[PDB]
RNA sequence: AAAACUUUCAGCAACGGAUCUCUUGGCUCUCGCAUCGAUGAAGAACGCAGCGAAAUGCGAUACGUAAUGUGAAUUG
RNA sequence: AUGUGGAACGGGGUAUUGUAAGCAGCUGCUGAGAUUAAGCCUUUGUUCCCAAGAUUUG
RNA sequence: UGGACCCACUAAUAGGGAGCUGGGUUCCUACUGAUGAAG
RNA sequence: GGAAGUCGGCAAAAUGGGAAUCGAUUCCCACUGUCCCUAUCUACUAUCUAGCGAAACCACAGCCUGGGGAACGGGCCAGGCAAAAUCAGCGGGG
RNA sequence: GCAGAUCUUGGUGGAAGUAGCAAAUAUUCAAAUGAGAACUUUGAAGACUGAAGUGGGGAAAGGUUCCAUGUGAACAGCAGUU
RNA sequence: GUUUGGGUAUAGGGGCGAAAGACUAAUCGAACCAUCUAGUAGCUGGUUC
RNA sequence: GUACGUGAAAUUGCUGAAAGGGAAGCAUUGGAAAUCAG
């Protein structure tokens, strides 16, 4: 299936993605950009620190009420939380791009997190007592690839010119 | 690597104040976050005789001072991962000095 | 496992309350395979499940 | 005075089910016919298939039998 | 990140209560015993642990 | 100012502008503290 | 110290009670954090965290001063001013 | 031929990951199952209802909720192997 | 320090009520249901290039 | 790819470009970048 992105060509990327999981889409967001641009090796690192409490995801955009902490400053804010099944889901999807990245047959050691991005799903309605609780699920896809990175004319003038300055060097 | 030592715990000084309904507990607690400082391990096991030597005189009473041995025993799902084993020691006077157990 | 049956069934063949009744628990294998209440039979004359006693309500101190 | 955030624009992906096309349905008009029941009606109930819950059909001869016509199926 | 290093206990001082259990013969041990930092002081005491992991920086 | 116009204290008990109760009729913004990216 | 608070012993303490007048009122005694004058202690909530997760309301929004004939208002006029992102309070402004 | 009718039907937002989660004192240790255990099972310990029960039965009412096996899509404002 | 289960009776400007102008299936400006009804509009709000 | 013809808007995510000191929107003129055309 299509992605967001141009890229998931063959050449230096592999694939990973996961709809209507029952996580919160706004949290899930939070640790997309978060882990965007990562390592691979650095983006596990992280996400199992952020498991065992050591390094916190920094909430960016939904930070309406989240209580502040030291553990942000590494990223310049100072809101951040360490929600742990947004962590679950996307370490599933990380281990399964890595997964498909070796069976295609790329190098380990170079890949980062090119292309992670989380979308609503479906809202599911439940009921309250009324009102309801609708769940927000989450689209979350990965695309994990290898790093890798004047005719002017002149007028009749401005020749001549250049031509004599030419001739005069 | 693999040691056994004989620990004095101060219970008095580690629930100060803590509340009664939490002291049992609060005493479990501390005693794993004592053998995680001491045998610098993350699986600490509790002995059910230990357990039961914290919750005797209720939940809302606990010794000011237990004797405790810490053995860091080898895991037996991993070799190379290691656990510490905390079992209660019967003694007269509690108000012992720190050794090592053979 | 599970137990539930088991200890229901261990209390109807002895006659006495689920919470007296004592279950093995280093024998929760067998004891599980033991699902018919003559295989519970079987495990009490074994001895694997046995009845606790009842308490007292020590009418020493209330005599004194 | 860079990021983040907010907003605007564009591509892509989402959410949602509009639009376009269709349609064994509906509506309207016209024409033709006169046929329920104590010989048990309309209706209700309960059942019936090799594997069926509903719809349809049927009634212990039960997703039917007899008779007539067709002529080689039924179908998951 | 090997130091007048830190930590866990132990001793002492200082405090709170009031003279414990036991041994005994109210009395003696016995101003004893118990507690003492949890936001008290001290330590030639013992034991233990650290010359590590991650992140951002012209 | 303290008490039931009254009587005390007091140096004095001066006059006015811009949360509450009794007897009487039958979100955001402000204020206050707390962080905080940045030449 | 002992109702000095309040329209007033509302509520607690004395264990509620003694005498008068018509259950009420008054008086004297008695008691007390109502008060001078607040301080301390405990539990829960609020705080943070993991999970879950709404609703009212919603033209757009959001600083003040003087003026805008009025209705002065937040938009207009003239000024003071004006630097991201936020957290916990209190509720002035609807 | 729609911008309104506190219009109809449907869909979606900001508030917002915010308000908030239930009364009914209270859970802890070990082991087993299991991908996964604060919530499942057993043992041990600590509690509670305290015969006017968190006990055992019935009438009305419900109708297969009963029991075994399996599942963890959806439901059990957390979770779940229940 | 009479209450109550079941059976039955009373039905709408009716019944019932130690009387509150109360109850009569979360409704008593006058029970609920369906038709007359697309009721009555001096009035309000909208009425499309 | 059954949550299945076509698949709009509101709304959301990512990428790229740009702006931002208590509003934002819009209009007039022109610069800057991008783009098309004679």
């Amino acid at each position: 299936v299509r992605y967001s992105a141009s890229p998931a060509l063959e050449t230096k990327c592999a694939k990973a993605r996961g709809a209507y999981l029952r996580t919160h889409f706004k949290n899930s967001r939070e640790v997309a950009f978060t882990i965007n641009g990562m390592s691979l090796k650095k983006a596990f690192i992280f996400l199992d620190n952020v498991k065992e409490h050591k390094q916190a995801v920094p909430f960016r955009r939904f930070n309406g009420g989240v209580g502040r902490t030291a553990q942000g400053k590494e990223f310049g804010v100072t809101q951040a939380r360490w929600p742990v099944k947004s962590v679950k889901f996307f370490y599933d999807l990380l281990k399964n791009a890595e997964a498909n990245a070796e069976a295609k047959g790329l190098d380990m050691d170079k890949l980062i997190i090119k292309h992670v991005q989380v979308n609503a799903a479906p809202k599911q309605r439940r009921r309250t007592y009324v009102t309801a609780y609708l769940s927000s699920p989450s689209h979350i896809e990965i695309i994990v690839a290898e790093e890798e990175e004047t005719v002017s004319r002149v007028s009749l003038k401005q020749g001549a010119k250049a031509r004599n300055l030419a001739a005069r060097k | 690597q693999v040691v056994t030592r004989d620990y004095t715990i101060h219970m008095h000084k580690r629930l100060y104040g803590v509340s009664f309904k939490k002291r049992a507990p609060r005493a479990i607690k501390e005693i794993v976050a004592f053998a995680q400082k001491h045998m610098q391990t993350k699986e600490v096991r509790v002995d059910p005789s230990l357990n039961k030597e914290v919750w005797k005189r209720g939940i809302r009473n606990v010794p000011h001072r237990l004797r405790l041995r810490l053995s860091r025993k080898r895991s037996d799902e991993d070799d190379k991962a290691l656990y510490t084993y905390v079992q209660a020691v019967d003694v007269a006077n509690p108000k012992m000095e720190t050794t090592v157990v053979e | 496992a599970n137990l539930r049956t088991q200890k229901r069934l261990a209390a109807s063949v002895l006659k006495c309350g689920k919470r007296k009744v004592w279950m093995d628990p280093n024998e929760i294998s067998e004891i599980s395979n033991a699902n018919s209440r003559q295989n519970v039979r079987k495990l009490i004359k074994d001895g694997l499940v046995i009845r606790k006693p009842n308490l007292m309500h020590s009418r020493f101190r209330i005599r004194k």
